[PDB]
RNA sequence: GCUUGAGUCUCGUAGAGGGGGGUAGAAUUCCAGGUGUAGCGGUGAAAUGCGUAGAGAUCUGGAGGAAUACCGGUGGCGAAGGCGGCCCCCUGGACGAAGACUGACGCUCAGGUGCGAAAGCGUGGGGAGCAAACAGGAUUAGAUACCCUGGUAGUCCACGCCGUAAACGAUGUCGACUUGGAGGUUGUGCCCUUGAGGCGUGGCUUCCGGAGCUAACGCGUUAAGUCGACCGCCUGGGGAGUA
């Protein structure tokens, strides 16, 4: 039933945001991390944090610009039920460039901007603008 | 309440008629209005209290 | 071993068999190594309504700890026995003493 | 139900009858069975009695 | 719903020490135990349809836990059904 | 391999949850009798009906079946159906408090299986009241009705069929996330127990209401919001849930 953790992230964000909530926690995982990264790196959140050893715990800081939140739309794209895989030449580009698409390649979890540069393809985890 | 044998405490939870008295009058709690009835019933079966003012 | 409250009412004319009755039911319960945590020969008491015709009746309260077996036979002998015009073996939840 | 009412007063003084029986449980039992519809009937005795 | 006495005895009989309460093997026997008991309950009565649900439940459970063990340690598995007496 | 998902263990708590057996009081009908005397009963009004073989009314003693007033409550329990006197026996689930074991053993599920209101069917039983059918009396232009006097199946038990309901919250199951307010219910920690309490912390539930959603009505932390897993199902009305 907790069969898609990444959607639970994408959404814990999405909601917390719409609730002008500053913080946000959840159980962590290598995969969760690598994404929190791209989200920080590409600048949709302040910064992340994992507090614990036995039962690790991702913690994210939400950015808010004007009254609005910085994340206008976080949406899963692949998922358990129906997985997605674009090559390199068929990688998506969100909002015509603005915003981005997380994607996991054989060389780690990058953005579309990245993977295009990297010249390769992967599973398009989710979209974020 | 604590018991049916308490015909004493009991007799002030029924009308002249013998009819159990609503909780909305007694102000009794919930849990206890049940304990109460179930003990008045017991008292009634054991001829320790009338079902009726007919007797 | 389960406790029960228990209390029966003997017919007035058959009052005098109450001593032996208690004697009997006790030897019956203790017989199967069951304790007898209370006993109260309430004697002739007056009844709230008449029952079987006839008012007043001998009462006997009696809390006990005994197997669900001697409890059975008890319930039936209360039938076999005409002299007992009501009985009621009750709850349980640990012994009790004095009250009334 | 019952009234002693000893010496001084020929007034009935039985307003107790408007405290239980009468159109109480006697208008109730008087007719159509009901069965599950009292459920609905009493669901207005509270859809009202909320305020 | 199965005496503390007996329930304990079986933990003791199937798992490591008492306290190894949730050992696969032990649940299976703890259920098995109750299931079998219950046969006489539903012998008489039979119309007790509700309680019957709980019993079927018991078996859906055991059946699942048994399947799990088998995937783990088929050795522990075989021993178990010989020991309880089921599968035929 | 891990321990938080899920299980197991200890102790308790609430409960019309289920199955079996006993048992109570109030009423009705009926049988027998006391007293009593010409009406009762029924309607909108009537009549059929009942009463001088003494009715109804009243008192008493019986028999029988059916259902359990008050409690009783936007109270409670169950998966749905549905479950209300009281007691015992058998038994399912739920919940809470400690820690302890198992170590992903889970979620969903076509097919399959089980359950499943009332009516209905089969065999025996049972039968007070109610009541399709049917009979009589009225109403009405007509009255195969609504009303009245009767009343059979059935409504009751056992055993077995049937498998449907507006079987509805007309809202599939599970999981995570997202401002509040006033209750009801039911656990549990703490506090001069010094109050019939004070502050917490669970499960369940009723009423409002915010974002959000909605065609609108409305839903709104018990979602119809935000998201995922799986299943069922829809594709104009009639024809037809028929051939
Ligand atoms: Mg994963
Ligand atoms: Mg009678
Ligand atoms: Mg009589
Ligand atoms: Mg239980
Ligand atoms: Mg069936
Ligand atoms: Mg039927
Ligand atoms: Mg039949
Ligand atoms: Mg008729
Ligand atoms: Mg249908
Ligand atoms: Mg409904
Ligand atoms: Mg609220
Ligand atoms: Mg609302
Ligand atoms: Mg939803
Ligand atoms: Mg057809």
């Amino acid at each position: 039933s907790m069969q898609d953790p990444i959607a639970d992230m994408l959404t814990r964000i999405r909601n917390g945001q719409a609730a002008n909530k500053a913080a946000v926690t959840m159980p962590s995982s290598k995969l969760k991390v690598a994404i929190a990264n791209v989200l920080k790196e590409e600048g949709f959140i302040e910064d992340f944090k994992v507090e614990g050893d036995t039962k690790p715990e991702l913690e994210l800081t939400l950015k808010y610009f004007q009254g609005k939140a910085v994340v206008e739309s976080i949406q899963r794209v692949s998922r358990p039920g129906l997985r997605i895989y674009k090559r390199k030449d068929e990688l998506p580009k969100v909002m015509a460039g603005l915003g981005i698409a997380v994607v996991s390649t054989s060389k780690g979890v990058m953005t579309d901007r990245a993977a295009r540069q990297a010249g390769l393809g992967g599973e398009i985890i989710c979209y974020v603008a | 309440e604590i018991d049916y044998k308490d015909i004493a405490t009991l007799k002030n939870y029924i009308t002249e008629s013998g009819k159990i008295v609503p909780s909305r009058i007694t102000g009794t709690r919930a849990k206890y209005q049940r304990q109460l009835a179930r003990a008045i019933k017991r008292a009634r079966y054991l001829s320790l209290l009338p079902y009726t003012d007919r007797h | 071993m389960r406790h029960y409250e228990i209390v029966f009412m003997v017919h007035p004319d058959q009052s005098e068999q109450v001593p032996g009755m208690i004697e009997r039911y006790t030897a019956a319960i203790t017989g199967a190594e069951g304790k007898i945590h209370r006993l109260e020969d309430w004697g002739r008491r007056q009844l709230a309504y008449p029952i079987n015709k006839l008012h007043k009746a001998h009462y006997v309260l009696m809390n006990v700890e005994a197997p669900q077996e001697v409890i059975d036979e008890l319930e039936t002998t209360f039938r076999f026995n005409d002299a007992v015009i009501r009985s009621m073996v009750m709850r349980t939840k640990h012994a009790v003493t004095e009250a009334s | 139900i019952k009234v002693r009412e000893n010496e001084p007063f020929d007034v009935a003084l039985r307003r107790f009858k408007r405290s239980c029986e009468k159109a109480g449980v006697l208008a109730e039992v008087r007719r159509r069975e009901f069965y599950e519809k009292p459920t609905t009937e009493r669901k207005r005795a509270k859809a009202s009695a909320v305020k | 719903s199965l005496s503390t006495e007996a329930t304990a005895k079986i933990v003791s009989e199937f798992g490591r020490d008492a306290n190894d309460t949730g050992s696969t093997e032990v649940q299976v026997a703890l259920l098995t135990a109750q299931i079998n008991h219950l046969q006489g309950h539903f012998a008489e009565h039979k119309k007790d349809h509700h309680s019957r649900r709980g019993l079927l439940r018991m078996v859906s459970q055991r059946r699942k836990l048994l399947d799990y063990l088998k995937r783990k340690d088929v050795a522990r598995y075989t021993q178990l059904i010989e020991r309880l007496g089921l599968r035929r």
